């Protein structure tokens, strides 16, 4: 599993 | 013919395994409208979503009978197919909450 | 409203 997104990512 | 079972707002993202990026599902950063649709007949279900202002479909994939379905946070959830990582960026924990239950509905059902 | 399931 990839880490969950950065918030600058979404 | 098929039956939405829930309706969540979330961002829809793929990962990219090259550069180990998230990224918008559809290639445009914002929300979508993701349902978990149900064909009567089939007994089959599939992940759909559009988003919330172009009405693209950002996601169309289906639910196969063992998907394992990982809630890696209370607001992100992921699953794998043989191509692609999924993830969903859900709006709140609520929308989490009702998508996560219609899946685990969704695997006991198939 | 959903695309042909492919």
């Amino acid at each position: 599993w990839p880490p969950p997104p950065t918030e600058d990512e979404l | 013919s098929e039956q939405s079972i829930c309706q969540a707002r979330a961002a829809v993202m793929v990962y990219d395994d090259a550069n180990k990026k998230w990224v918008p599902a559809g290639g445009s950063t914002g929300f979508s409208r993701v349902h978990i649709y149900h064909h009567t007949g089939n007994n089959t279900f599939r992940v759909v979503g559009r988003k919330i202002q172009d009405h693209q479909v950002v996601i169309n994939c289906a639910i196969p009978k063992g998907l394992k379905y990982n809630q890696a946070t209370q607001t992100f959830h992921q699953w794998r197919d043989a191509r692609q990582v999924y993830g969903l960026n859900f709006g709140s924990k609520e929308d989490a909450n009702v998508f996560a239950s219609a899946m685990m509905h969704a695997l006991e059902v198939l």
